[PDB]
RNA sequence: AGCAAACUAAGUACCGUGAGGGAAAGCUGAAAAGAACCCCGGAAGGGGGAGUGCAAAGAGCCUGAAACCGGGUGGUUAUACAGGGUGUGGCUCGAAAGAAGUGAACCCUUCCGAAGGAAAGGGGCGCAAGCCCUUAGUACGAGGAAGGGCGAUCGGGGUCACG
RNA sequence: GGGUCUCUACUAGAGAUCCUCUGGUAGGGGGGCGCUGUGAUGGGGUAGAAGGUGGGUCGUGAGAUCCACUGGACCCGUCACA
């Protein structure tokens, strides 16, 4: 539970966005990475000032990875027979509800939710 | 890619024999390359009433004189048909490993 | 339209749509009167018809030089008289008179709280020009819209 | 969405605060407490299509349940 | 509910409710256990209101105790999330207590001589 | 896209003296209920107020992206550069989806401590800068663990100044 | 990457432990993300879908998912295939 912060809160992310990202537009509105390959390209070549490449050395701690800010591990629920494969208990997971799920499923999908003790995130 | 060849494996590989070790080993084989073996040469290199463990398929060229037991993953059926007609034995692999007197054999021969 | 401040029964509008007009003259032309008095915008824009004074030009401004009736507004001596966009905009505050007296508003004390000019829809011709090359004619119409409050 | 009115705008005292409900226009009643279904959303400004609801106009029997709330 | 004593009619929580909101509006509060217990050592408050929903329940265990050796009254209500927002926080709160109401000091003594019945015949 | 051709006339319009070449273009709504009437205008499926409909991006009609242009919000600008990333500050936005009254943020105390690691004081050597023994592997030192105080914002977004 | 072990109707997953290695073009090799359709399915979702705009969170990453508004009838998770 206290090994949460250890790793995040003083590294602050890289965002590992596109080269040219930010001169044209059509580059800038993707908002995703790709991989640089000219022969000339500086990002590439590492030099200095230039936006770190990708590096598989970046990846989070084990222990922590892939988990909600709230320290439980996030389920994707997208009907009421979801809930009645519970593992565990309501310790370990928080519980997300489909966004597409109607106003009146949701009703009595929070209610089921609510009286086995599960944790909701978008309640 | 068989199911039931790679629940094989596993347990061989668990057995504190060297000789069940070396067969779990040989049946990770490329399947271009996995071993075979005729009757013919069965017949050759044994001895009446012994043991044989083949780590492929045992096939059916030759004839075969004396009894022996032979253990191997697959038999052909004409093979198999010319094992029993001389007064001999077979078994599997998975058999081969719970028989009381395979805990403990005495004579045995690795073949292919 | 825009405003969402000013409670509705004290509020004229009106647009005037397509006409030729260009967006470069009827930028200065919105931005001289914004803020102004009905009254005080109506005889301005007046002095401007018969050259009593220039109305300044702060953007689109090539092909007009230096007046001497400039003082008021500062940064720029530059102004001219754009007499086919004054006369549309002129027409846009009749309607929107007409529209306040239907309210029951005070005549006398209305002002221009909201004006603005946007591109409206273009006539594509072409012309003919010489080694038997193609070129552009466009007609470019534009809206202008208003609100008047008290 | 809204501009079908089935989500109606509840204004909490004249506040930067809406508070959004399901409103069952069915039930062909005229001061019924079952046609409000109480949703926890506080919206931040008023969207355009949305219809709003004074809080002193709600039956009398639901306000109570938002009171608490506020 | 092992640390909740003794049953409170519904009618009387509901008036716990709008007498913290009051209190909040016109008074000094104080939020959260940390901060309600210091106030009974110090016996700087008047009211304590406790939630019957705490889980775990050791969090607020120690108050029924501590609050009631100093000759202090206290009462229970059914929700900590309806609770933590009469005093306008966004989250829980699992106790309260009052400094001085203010303006609604005409009702706080009324819910101190009502629980007095249901506490009186308790032994 | 599918045949060149899903449509007011496809080998149709249109181009060439001719053999010949060869396009573009779908969508209101369940129902026209297709906006009566009144004020403005020369007129305009033009403006305003109305009315119909579950709903008017209402005839230029499903949804309605970007480029581009106009108005406004928040920062900022006439002694001085390119442009993004970082450090320290100013002003702003912060309902939800992030943490948080079961305690955010910030202050005090004690303890352990890797690699590394002093100085002041005392004594000796050198013309001198300085060096050697002791102080002492002590004070300290990345990280880590416990307690106390106060108590409601932090993470995040926009922009500006300086390194 | 390698050695040594555990569990699972296993073309793969989930783990424990010990040793060692970490720039890269041409190029060779191992795993994964995304798009459209088909056979199935513990399977589901919808007048509240798909799509759009702005914003949270997860992942080194390709990407996934949620929130508010818009919108008015269809669309997704898993296994295999093209």
């Amino acid at each position: 539970k206290p090994a949460k912060k250890n790793m995040k809160s003083p590294g602050k992310a890289i965002k590992f966005l596109r080269f040219d990202w930010d001169k044209y537009y059509r580059i800038g509105r993707q908002e995703r990475w790709r991989k640089p390959r000219g022969i000339d390209n500086a990002i590439r070549l590492e030099l200095k000032g230039y936006q770190p490449k990708v590096k598989i050395g970046y990846r989070t701690d084990k222990q922590i990875r892939g988990l909600h800010p709230s320290g439980l591990r996030p389920i994707l629920v997208k009907s009421v027979k979801d809930l009645e494969a519970f593992a565990k208990g309501k310790q370990d997971v928080i519980i997300i509800i489909s966004s597409t799920i109607g106003l009146r499923k949701r009703i009595e999908l929070i209610k089921k939710a609510e009286e086995l003790g599960l944790k909701i995130a978008n309640r | 890619t068989n199911i039931m060849l790679r629940k094989l494996i596993t347990s061989l590989k668990k057995q504190d024999k060297a000789i069940w070790v070396r067969v779990a080993e040989e049946l990770e084989a490329p399947r271009r390359k996995r071993a075979y073996i005729n009757i013919y040469k069965i017949n050759r290199y044994s001895k009446a009433n012994d043991i044989i463990v083949v780590p492929g398929k045992v096939l059916g060229v030759g004839n075969l004189d004396h009894p022996v037991t032979v253990v191997a993953l697959s038999f052909s059926k004409p093979a198999k048909e010319k094992i029993l007609r001389s007064g001999g034995k077979v078994m599997s692999l998975y058999k081969a490993i719970q028989e009381l007197n395979d805990f403990k054999g005495k004579t045995v021969r690795l073949m292919k | 339209y825009p405003i969402l401040s000013i409670p509705e029964d004290k509020l004229a509008k009106a647009v005037i749509k397509n006409i030729d007009a260009s967006v470069r003259d009827l930028y200065n032309v919105c931005k001289a009167i914004r803020g102004m008095n009905l009254k005080e915008a109506r005889e301005f824009l007046n002095n401007v018809l018969e050259e009593k004074e220039a109305l300044p030009f702060w953007r689109y401004s090539h092909g007009t030089s230096h007046r001497s009736n400039i003082s008021r507004k500062w940064k720029v001596k530059s102004g001219r008289y754009p007499k086919k966009a004054i006369k549309y905009v002129l027409k846009l505050l009749d309607n929107a008179e007409n529209n306040a007296n239907s309210k029951g508003l005070d005549i006398d004390n209305l002002k221009i709280v909201h004006i603005a000019a946007h591109k409206g829809l273009v006539l594509k011709r072409y012309m003919t020009r010489a080694f038997g090359r193609s070129t552009r004619k466009y007609k470019y119409l534009s809206h202008i819209e208003v609100i008047l409050g008290e | 969405m809204l501009k079908h009115q089935k989500y109606v705008y509840v204004d909490i005292g004249d506040q930067k605060k809406f508070l959004k409900v399901r409103f069952l226009k069915s039930r062909s009643e005229n001061n019924n407490p079952e046609a409000y279904v109480i949703l926890d959303k506080i919206s931040i400004k008023l969207p355009r299509n949305a219809k709003v609801i004074k809080y002193e106009d709600l039956p009398a029997e639901v306000k109570d349940k938002l009171k608490l709330k506020l | 509910p092992s640390y909740v004593k003794f049953e409170v009619p519904q009618e009387l929580a509901d008036k716990v409710l709008e007498a913290v909101k009051k209190a909040k509006d016109s008074g000094k509060i104080k939020k959260g256990t940390n901060e309600t217990t210091k106030a009974v050592e110090r016996s700087q408050a008047k009211l304590v209101v406790i939630a019957e929903d705490v889980q775990p329940e050791e969090i607020v265990a120690h108050l029924p105790l501590l609050c009631e050796e100093k000759k202090i009254p206290y009462v229970y209500v059914p929700s900590k999330k309806s609770l933590g927002e009469a005093c306008g926080l966004q989250v829980a709160a699992a106790s309260v207590a009052l400094m001085d109401p203010g303006e609604a000091k005409d009702l706080v003594d009324e819910i101190v001589k009502r629980v007095n019945e249901i506490k009186g015949k308790s032994s």
